[PDB]
RNA sequence: UACGGUGCUGAAGCAACAAAUGCCCUGCUUCCAGGAAAAGCCUCUAAGCAUCAGGUAACAUCAAAUCGUACCCCAAACCG
RNA sequence: GCUCGCCGGAAGACCAAGGGUUCCUGUCCAACGUUAAUCGGGGCAGGGUGAGUCGACCCCUAAGGCGAGGCCGAAAGGCG
RNA sequence: AGGACCGAACCGACUAAUGUUGAAAAAUUAGCGGAUGACUUGUGGCUGGGGGUGAAAGGCCAAUCAAACCGGGAGAUAGCU
RNA sequence: UAAGGUGAUAUGAACCGUUAUAACCGGCGAUUUCCGAAUGGGGAAACCCAGUGUGUUUCGACACACUAUCAUUAACUGAAUCCAUAGGUUAAUGAGGCGAACCGGGGGAACUGAAACAUCUAAGUACCCCGAGGAAAAGAAAUCAACCGAGAUUCCCCCAGUAGCGGCGAGCGAACGGGGAGCAGCCCAGAGCCUGAAUCAGUGUGUGUGUUAGUGGAAGCGUCUGGAAAGGCGCGCGAUACAGGGUGACAGCCCCGUACACAAAAAUGCACAUGCUGUGAGCUCGAUGAGUAGGGCGGGACACGUGGUAUCCUGUCUGAAUAUGGGGGGACCAUCCUCCAAGGCUAAAUACUCCUGACUGACCGAUAGUGAACCAGUACCGUGAGGGAAAGGCGAAAAGAAC
């Protein structure tokens, strides 16, 4: 619903990973918006005694919800709210306040 | 039920023989039947005799027919 | 003496009879309080 | 094809296709028969359309 | 034979149970299960027009099989209801096994 | 042999003796507090059909109408 | 194995109070068997209890529900 | 023949004894009858407030009801520490 | 509109589909395993079987389609009774079915303030019972006064706590007299002339505008400390935006508001203009439905609780007279007065907030508040009738034992 549209490029700033930047993202209902997977040292589980025993410790669901930044491009995270105008006839795709759309 | 021309009556009140004494006087307990209607027979015709007392200007109908009207 | 609690279906009708509790105005109010207005269920209907 | 796709059709699936469209639930939906690498649960994800023809019949006769 | 009847909901899959081994010898006394709709008349009408295959006698069975999944003591019962149907003498499985 | 069991094969096969709870006995007796109707059992006809219809017989078949049937009792999932 | 028990008008039997699916087994220790715990309907993985004849439908009735029209009824209600 | 004399689980209620700091608002053990019916015996449906059936009770009748286990009157009366 | 989704609280795993029908929101339709309130008859809540059709079958069968009790009205039909009439076989159409409570109907106590309990206060309240709508009840006068006059009803402060009734007990407790709020009239009983002229019940259309989606919506960095600096300072900018609270804390500064500009299908608000099915519009000439009223002896409510006695009430019963007046004058009658002929209609003042909606909070911030934060009227007790809990609450990401 978010008119910023699922190829585009965001950053962490309102948590400790401050600057971790990446594109396309993962979007699902009340999903926590991982940027691109900002995790470093957090375990994985063993519900299988077979050979495949999940050995992970990296990328997994590092939360930083919605997006605190209108899509990076050079500097600045605003204005995010900004609705825009007729481009597709059944939706509208946006960038930020200063630069038409993308 | 009886006087039904003029509809119904059983009004629970007393008769004060020692001040405010609840002895229910007002309950009537007597019944009568049979008189001649406008057509042919000595019909069932219910009264106490009140209904038929009320007949001194009725022409078999102008009160008689309130139960029969609907 | 034979004390007390046990289950049966045929003793129900004049007391615990579910549709008898809709037929009396006595029952009707309590049912509606207990599960129509009061958030809840009964379901023990076999 | 989901039901709204074929509305040009003169007759509903009730003519024979109703059973040819329903039989699998007794013929293939037992253990690993309908599939195991490639199918499973069908009758919601894809195969629901048989049920639309039901209310649609009454729409068409009720007009 | 009719198509407007309770058949299309009255059945489930075949019941695959061991008794197909132990009692099918000179006849095919094969197991099924059936939905909440099942009076015997329905499943009697069923098999030959839904699975192409000719039968003789039919049994319906009130099975009441308790279950629990909620952790806390309880779950459900569902309709459950097994049945037994009768694939005659010798046409056994000779093209498919509907197991 | 799956150590449960079925796979092959297979005997022997009469007369009495004593006694029910039970069968015969809505038999048959003995006594009064005096043991409830429709019905299956079996026939009579009213009307009305009456060169039509009805039922009783040999044989061929069909339908055989939602249940419940798991553990449990002169007595622990009743109750206590 | 080997020596004997208890219920002895057996907790022998199948099935009726609707409690309802918690038997064989495959597996076990809290959600509990005031020792052990291997067993308790414990409690969890399968499944199950195959009724045209069993019996309550009926046709039906002695008790007693409801009941035309009613005799009455304060609204209630009662006796058919 | 008989509400026999003496007989079984279907009956109760005699004083103890291990019943009272309960196995039990009740029941008990080696003991003992009324031996066919002034017995009791169990699915239900009439008796639903100041009750209603009489071996005729002040016992009943939820287990201790001279009226409760009602909750609505009502957080009453209150010469009350 | 804008993209994801498969209503979840094991999510494994199938699989719609990010083109403009995947879901999902919304006008309006449409779905039945059977019950069903359920209604053929039966009823032990989930029903066990009547009685008659129809499309059609691999010709077994099959899914289905309807009726009842009443209240009124046309048709056919019908008894002991020539005749009357009841009563059936139907046709038509709706309510009977359901609510915490409001209000209309009546009933409704027991004991206890009174230091004694048969008045009465208790209480018109418990309930149970009958209505039928969103507003009522009412309301167009024998109403009130003194000859002044007022006008449906009564309402608001008074007068007044005045009159005024008593185990002379405790309570109940009036109208006038003044200011006002008010501020308007008629049809049958029926005939002539007149005649879609006034209203409104409907039901299509349409403007002026609603209901809500779709349209939207504010400003910041540098540094000293530093998990988050969203503190502090700088003011490097801001204001009819500085609610509360979100984002791991404390952000005017990022927010989600507020303030403001555009705006839909297709029913349908209300207001009006039209459209059409039905109504009544304008003027006269006519007309007046008494067992009702009396009262002697009953039961009563009124300010007047037992009495000389007061109506408008109610009941066995008896039983008048048309406005050339008497019905009654808060004792009773004068002088005199005012309603009015006993059919029927009325604008305002009032009250239920079913629930959801906008604002306020010397109000509850779980000793609690609508029984109610819950998913607690749910469960721990119950011949039970159903009395209802002990009870707020991990907290960047479930980041929930990698090793």
């Amino acid at each position: 619903a978010a008119k910023i549209r699922r190829d585009d490029e965001v950053i962490v700033l309102t948590g400790k990973d401050k600057g971790k930047r990446g594109k396309v993202k993962n979007v699902l209902s009340s999903g926590k918006v991982i940027v691109e997977g900002i995790n470093l040292v957090k375990k994985h589980q063993k519900p299988v005694p077979a050979l495949n025993q999940p050995g992970g410790i990296v990328e997994k669901e590092a939360a930083i919800q919605v997006s605190n930044v209108a899509i990076f491009n050079a500097a600045t995270g605003k204005a995010d709210r900004v609705g825009f105008r007729f481009e597709d006839g059944k939706k509208v795709r946006f960038f930020k306040s200063n630069s038409e759309t993308i | 039920m009886k006087k039904d021309i003029h509809p119904k009556y059983e009004e629970i009140t007393a008769s004060c023989s020692c001040g405010n004494v609840m002895k229910i006087r007002s309950t009537v307990g007597h019944d009568l039947n049979l008189d001649v209607c406008s057509k042919c027979h000595p019909f069932f015709t219910g009264k106490q005799r009140d209904v038929a007392t009320g007949g001194r200007v009725d022409r078999f109908n102008k009160r008689f027919n309130i139960p029969g009207s609907k | 003496m034979k004390r007390t609690f046990q289950p049966s279906v045929l003793k129900r009708n004049r007391s615990h009879g579910f549709r008898a509790r809709m037929a009396t105005k006595n029952g009707r109010q309590v049912l509606a309080r207990r599960r129509a207005k009061g958030r809840a269920r009964l379901t023990v209907s076999k | 094809m989901k039901a709204k796709e074929l509305r040009e059709k003169s007759v509903e699936e009730l003519n024979t296709e109703l059973l040819n469209l329903l039989r699998e639930q007794f013929n293939l939906r037992m253990q690993a028969a309908s599939g195991q690498l490639q199918q499973s649960h069908l009758l919601k994800q894809v195969r629901r359309d048989v049920a639309r023809v039901k209310t649609l019949l009454n729409e068409k006769a009720g007009a | 034979m009719i198509r407007e009847e309770r058949l299309l909901k009255v059945l489930r899959a075949p019941h695959v149970s061991e008794k197909a081994s132990t009692a099918m010898e000179k006849s095919n006394t094969i197991v099924l299960k059936v939905a909440k709709d099942a009076t015997k008349a329905e499943i009697k009408a069923a098999v030959q027009k839904l699975f192409e295959v000719e039968v003789e006698v039919v049994n319906t069975l009130v099975v009441k099989g308790k279950v629990k999944r909620h952790g806390q003591r309880i779950g459900r019962r569902s309709d459950w209801k097994k049945a037994y149907v009768t694939l005659k003498e010798g046409q056994n499985l000779d093209f498919v096994g509907g197991a």
